[PDB]
């Protein structure tokens, strides 16, 4: 069975970066991709951004776009997003949802546990 | 000279067993291998026209397969007048030598 | 000239390679597992290639949706006619791509718009896993990506239709390039059977390629958009870095200039990118002129060159050649030509693919015989 | 680092035989497109060629006196010996010893001097 | 971009009876390529998401038959026939023709 | 800026200062058509628009049964 | 490379011939009068010829009935759109066959579906006085049954438009071919120009025809559907059958082998059927490798051959070729190169098309001159 | 099943195992197309279908004559 | 076989000439300007060059007349369906003119009906300035002037489409033309490899201009409609009139005739406009034959030339040519073959491309070394 | 009147008759379409004529663009 | 030989200025030529690689151009440390000829 094995919860001060890891295991990472979204609490879900893990493109968010910026190491079938500069509505819940690796339609087929991020003063 | 000599010298059978002779090249020649099989006191009769394909006039039940180094000579349905030498010849450069021979033996 | 010193290599090799692959028994029903929930996704198959599907056209769907109310039944609905055009218009795509499969047996080139549109080309170039300055070159020059690939059908069963789409890459990018042109060059006296002739057969493009030369000969092969040269590395020879040596010292030892020689000197002139080479010979009369001044330049027998600033014809004999008008600066490099070296009671004049190092060696063998 | 540095005797009685030698580091006489040589100058005068050895064994001298200057190389010992016999007072000049690389793209094949020697001087004094 | 409005923002429903989930789209979803992409997705407190239909009528692998998606163009529906003590949660809808997918408000099922 | 230089000693010129865009290798890319099960059309109509669907899809089915003949 | 070896012949021969003869008075109302009452019959012409005559579409009658009492009045009724959008549906085949008509002046090649549907080709297939075998075989493999044939107009007058379509007639099946590779074989010393190097000419297919071998010399011509070769007898040589001799002793006396000879050691590749053929030379790189194993073997200098199994890709300098994935057994005899026999200082390097005993006789020469 | 041999001796390869269509003769056949008498059209109405349907029998003659030339 | 010694014109030059000063900056107001009152008016451009322009379709106005009002609105009226038709029709002219230039990248040759209908090509070769003769020649033989055009894409810019389509000019009319077909002349003995060849190379077509003869090497490019012969000076050489002289006396001292060499006498026939020639050697069995007589002629081994009367089908080997059944006066001229004069101990067999004159002088210093 | 001779001295055949067509020159002439200046559609009506004329003018657009990219 | 002279000698110029040396070749020669600075006392340097190419190591501010007969070296922005002497290199055929160089000097 595919799972997304996330990180744990982080807890940190405004301002700094985060940097987020969703493993992926029982398929070739190298023939999908990722799209991040976040899910603050008492809110819907919105989508963040897509990265494929097969030719690197990128695409965010208009509200996100800029403090956005995903890494994907295939070589060790886990992807991250690193998220600059964080706002105090950004504390939210994390999830990974596959994707495919071209520009196509959505799959979100699998999904990760989570991560909480919360920043608090 | 390309020798040919066949592994299986002296292998008996009874009626009704499967025989393969096999003859090997000291290099790899595609095909141009014939088989002869002699009976005792009589002249040799060819069976095996190349790698794969039949002499007109012979029993159907005689079959051949190879290329490279390996022949085989598949033999199904043995009668008791099957009981002779049989011979390996390469033709693909000259001269042309022939194999030691099998002699086969009936139970 | 020199295009018998290729290798043949099959370029729809990849192409018919995954075909085959296709072909086996349960990959197309992966292939529909794969494309389940998506557009576009990547499919292991049992070769070990991993290759990006893509579905342009589902007729299925509009078949199924629209016309299995209507005469799938016995009392059928009258349509209306603009279902009727509508399914022209989705159909015939469709009958454009099997009426050019027909014709070509499978194998079409160049890709036409039927086989890939622009937009879905466009999408699919930039979706290929390389770098950026290889997209942007691809997607700006996208008629020469056309040019130089193959569609080439592999299946149809299990109500899905598959042909596969072979894309060039262009692996090398802003390298420098030079073509080469050549004309004849002849003797000019005034006896007509005693000119013996040269010309250099590695005519053609060239363009550096990680420390050598890649080698065209065949010109007319490679394309020309404005500055850039789009070539094709199966077509062409990889040679070492001193055939760049030619061009200021065709006797240089380290590396032999490739000619080829004869005894007819005929009257032809090469339009190269920026001017003209006319050898002009026997009682030919040759000139070159301008569109409203008339005749601006007459040659003299033998090896000679004019610019396209102010020509813009050139008349050798009968035949006219308009010069190219492009903007560019021409040099005139003044110098003995080559063929005044040799003794003509001993140039051998019977070689269709030689170098100077063999008419050299022939030369020296002739003076040795006597 | 490339390193280049001359030696050898800098007064010569005339009609005799100068030689040089050039030692260098940094750099194999063996890899493509390195070829080491030496240029002269006279002082007041211009700089003139006298030969050089390239990676693949060729070599030329300048036409005007290859007769008189010749150069023998040892990649082994690491040395590069310049010989010229019959010592002009013209021949007065500081000898540099070069180091050489090509330009191999854009269709070009030009050796250019891009390293050079400190040089050293040699004086036909009576 | 486009902006999915989800109906039915609560969903008191009672045990043995079917709840049906609705989400209306501001375009049309059939892409160039004809097929029209929307999905749902059910999310369990405390758990990861998970998809349930891929596209419109269309069961994924290991769904129990009991989920059934309808519609198509521009209206889309969920029909849950039976409601269990494992189906609590909120559902979201998403379109993955036209850049950036969007979800709806995840509406709550709750058990009377 | 292009430029072409003539070598009368060789009677060849040389035009320099193009950039490369030499293809070394090829992408395979597999394209997909899904195509309709339809077996045979049951309808009797006279209507020349039914007439029209009828033979369009006829001319399809033949492009399909020619694509299964390659 | 042996393409001028062929003899000139004119392949709308036939075509024009049949053509020629329409043109006549009277034979246009022959044609009339023998399609009278069915839609195909054989018609006598003036030259004695049986051709049989076919009629693939009738816009008269369609105008005649349809058209005539709409627009051919005064007070025209108002037509349906569903009349015109059938008249144009129909009157579109007439369309493209008048433009493939003018843009080719009345010779088309191959013949497209608007000359002749699959339809119609396949009735014309079955109708043609010939074996079963020869039917099956036409009938299974039209695609190169249309590419071997052609479209050549021939009279538009008497309200008749007539066409002569040109099918090819298979008269061989089922014997035996097989296709010759050939790469150049060279020398291996470090010397950049001691290089010597000998390249069979005769490479192209072979197909077995009533005792003799046809050896077709252009192998780009001939089309290959699966195991089966479609050829053309009139781009063909007819050989003797020692021929085969060549390929397992090259210096028999009974046919003398046909080889070209320089000294341009190139690196190249040959892609052959079931492998490659790699020829590293000089100081090139030539490697084979697997697409997910990387780099897998490497060549030394000379003639080798990789098989299939495991490589996908092989690279030649800065060239890469892509070997055809073909299921099939390889085989490789090793043996010592024949260049190797050959003393450099008097080898014959300036033949483009020689054979074994040229050269031999060459050299002969060349040590009796000595 | 195709099976390939290579000679090192030769340097050449040989692909066997092919089965023959080698065309021999030609066989030509005469396509027919019956082609309508029109020598003008007197409709005067200005209706667009009309407009439509001499369009294109102005384009069918069109090709008539131009096959007529060649 | 001569075709390497035409000089590379560009032929495109002219029409990409006017294109790149249809780029510079202003160029397009003037077109424009030109064009505001009339449909077809000559321009003066930068280069001085006075080009007729022309206007072939315009969309703008049926655009901006007729579906503005209807797509331009919020409130939009339901357009009737044959204004959807009437836009489909109007617009698929530059649906094909805009697919066939990315197929074409640009270039496209031949000039397509899209290109350039029939009525506006034949207005357009009308309003040409020149000869009373050359327009009837070029309008009564459109099909090989659209054949000899490129078109060529210039600009798209300011609602202005252009592309500079490039017309043949036919300079030169009525010369008597000739075209000489050669097949190989080989000696007859029963020894298989003592046989040695002789091939004259100069075949192809000549007509007459202005005092000389253009050699069109390549018969394939010409076109022949009925007793016209269409082809390009471009590709041609210019020769002195005493290559008429070839015809009557190959070893006159005037003109060296060109012939090639060889010893493999293979089995040949070269289809001429009026008769075959047949080459039968070795154990060939070569006829002529009737197709309602069988068999009417056996060719012996040699060269031998068979008459259109009576024959339909000629036979050479395994290979089957039918011969042209145009009428016509064939005449055959007996005489020695040149063949038989030559010492076969001597003769030189490794030529491509030589001379009368260059065999019988390596014959000679071959002669002299012994 | 097309007359052919052969020469049994050289194995070759004339055959002479012919009327020469040979081009010398090139004559250009520009040819202009003349396109709408349409920015963008606003119709947002759901007919399926004008869903027809929607996809026409889009395709329209992309020969444009595509002759544009040229 | 080709031989190539400087027609300025001894151009004098201040801080600011912009110099341009000016070697001419006695006949056409497309590039090929290179540019060294010797300070007195001290080895020369190259600073234009070929026609219209910088040296790497060099300070950007020279620039060079010319083609065929006439090539220029183009000096911006003039530092104290620029006294030298200049030399052009001919090397399009072999001998390798210098010229006489410009002795520029300081204000």
């Amino acid at each position: 069975q595919v799972q997304l094995v996330q990180s744990g919860a982080e807890v940190k001060k405004p301002g700094a970066s985060v940097k987020v890891s969703c493993k992926a295991s029982g398929y070739s990472f190298s023939s999908f991709g990722v799209s991040w979204v976040r899910q603050a609490p008492g809110q819907g879900l919105e989508w963040l951004g897509w990265i494929s893990a097969y030719n690197g493109n990128t695409d965010y968010a208009q509200k996100v776009q800029g403090r956005l910026t995903m890494t994907t190491d295939t070589s060790t079938n886990t992807a991250y997003m690193e998220l600059r500069n964080l706002r105090s509505d950004d504390t939210a819940v994390y999830y990974c949802a596959r994707d495919p690796p071209a520009s196509a339609a959505a799959m979100f087929d699998y999904w990760g546990q989570g991560t909480l991020v919360t920043v608090s003063s | 000279d390309i020798r040919v000599t066949q592994s299986p010298s002296s292998l008996s059978a009874s009626v009704g067993d499967r025989v393969t002779i096999t003859c090997r090249a000291s290099q790899t020649i595609a095909s141009y291998v014939n088989w002869y099989q002699q009976k005792p006191g009589r002249a040799p009769e060819l069976l095996i026209y190349a790698a794969s394909i039949l002499q007109s006039g012979v029993p159907s039940r005689f079959s051949g397969r190879g290329s490279g180094t390996d022949f085989t000579l598949t033999i199904n349905g043995l009668q008791p007048e099957d009981f002779a030498t049989y011979y390996c010849q390469q033709s693909y450069s000259s001269p042309w030598t022939f194999g030691q021979g099998t002699k086969v033996e009936i139970k | 000239f020199l295009g018998f010193l290729l290798g043949v290599g099959s370029a729809i090799a990849s192409g018919v390679a995954v075909s085959k692959v296709l072909h086996l028994e349960g990959e197309v029903n992966k292939i529909k597992s794969a494309l389940l929930s998506t557009n576009k996704a990547v499919v292991s198959l049992s070769n070990g290639v991993s290759v990006l599907t893509s579905k342009v056209l589902d007729l299925k769907n509009y078949i199924d949706k629209q016309l299995l109310p209507i005469v799938n039944k016995q009392s059928c609905s009258i349509p209306n006619i603009e279902t009727v055009i509508e399914f022209q218009q989705k159909n015939n795509r469709l009958l454009e791509i099997t009426r050019e499969f027909s014709v070509n047996a499978g194998v079409t080139t160049p890709v036409s718009t039927y086989m890939l549109t622009n937009s879905e080309l466009l999408s699919l170039i930039n979706d290929m896993p390389i770098t950026n300055d290889q997209k942007k070159l691809m997607s700006n020059n996208v008629q020469i990506v056309r040019q130089q690939s193959y569609s080439i059908m592999s299946i149809i069963k299990e109500e899905v239709l598959a042909y596969v789409v072979q894309l060039p890459l262009y692996g090398v990018i802003d390298t420098p390039c030079w073509k080469l042109h050549t004309s004849p060059l002849c003797t000019t006296n005034t006896k007509e059977g005693s000119n013996i002739c040269l010309t250099r057969t590695d005519r053609g493009w060239y363009c550096d390629n990680a420390g050598s030369v890649s080698f065209f000969p065949q010109a007319e092969t490679c394309k020309v958009q404005s500055n850039r040269v789009f070539c094709d590395t199966m077509n062409s020879l990889t040679l070492p870095s001193e055939v760049n040596l030619c061009n200021v010292d065709i006797f240089n030892p380290k590396y032999d200039c490739k000619i080829m020689t004869s005894k007819t000197d005929v009257s032809s002139s090469v339009i190269t990118s920026l001017g003209a080479i006319v050898s002009c010979y026997g009682k030919t009369k040759c000139t070159a002129s301008n569109k409203n001044r008339g005749i601006i330049k007459t040659f003299s027998n033998g090896c000679d060159y004019v610019s396209n600033k102010g020509v813009d014809t050139v008349s050798v004999g009968n035949t006219l050649y308009y010069v190219n008008k492009q903007e560019g600066k021409s040099l005139y490099v003044k110098g003995e030509p080559i063929i005044n070296f040799y003794d003509p009671l001993v140039f051998p004049s019977d070689e269709f693919d030689a170098s100077i190092s063999q008419v050299n060696e022939k030369i020296n063998q002739s003076l040795a015989f006597i | 680092q490339v390193q280049l540095v001359e030696s050898g005797p800098t007064l010569v009685k005339p009609t005799q035989t100068l030689t040089l030698t050039c030692s260098f580091s940094g750099f194999s006489l063996s890899t493509r497109g390195v070829g080491v040589g030496w240029v002269r100058q006279p002082p007041g005068k211009a700089l003139e060629c006298l030969g050089f050895t390239y990676w693949d064994g060729d070599e030329y001298y300048s036409p005007s006196l290859r007769n008189r200057v010749t150069i023998s190389k040892d990649t082994s010992k690491n040395q590069v010996v310049l010989t010229l016999t019959n010592m002009d007072p013209v021949d007065t000049a500081t000898y540099f010893c070069v180091h050489s690389d090509l330009y191999d793209r854009g269709g070009y094949y030009l050796y250019y001097f891009d390293y050079w020697g400190q040089g050293t001087l040699v004086t036909v004094s009576s | 971009d486009v902006v999915m409005t989800q109906s039915p923002l609560s969903l008191p429903v009672t045990l043995g009876q079917p709840a049906s989930i609705s989400c209306r789209s501001s375009q049309s979803l059939v892409y160039s390529d004809g097929d029209t992409y929307l999905s749902w997705f059910q999310q369990r407190p405390g758990q990861s998401p998970r998809r349930l239909i891929y596209k419109v009528s269309n069961r994924d692998s290991g769904v129990p038959d009991r989920f059934s998606g309808s519609g198509s163009g521009t209206d889309f529906t969920l029909k849950i026939s039976r409601v269990e003590a494992e189906d609590v949660g909120v559902y979201y809808c998403m379109q993955g023709t036209h850049w950036p997918p969007a979800f709806g408000q995840g509406t709550k099922v709750e058990i009377k | 800026n292009i430029t072409e230089e003539f070598y009368q000693s060789t009677c060849s010129a040389v035009s320099k200062g193009y950039l490369s865009a030499l293809r070394t290798g090829w992408y395979t890319s597999v394209i997909t058509i899904e195509l309709s099960n339809i077996k045979e059309i049951k309808c009797n109509g006279t209507d020349a628009k039914v007439k029209l669907i009828k033979q369009e899809l006829d001319k399809y089915k033949n492009a399909v049964t020619e694509l299964q003949l390659l």
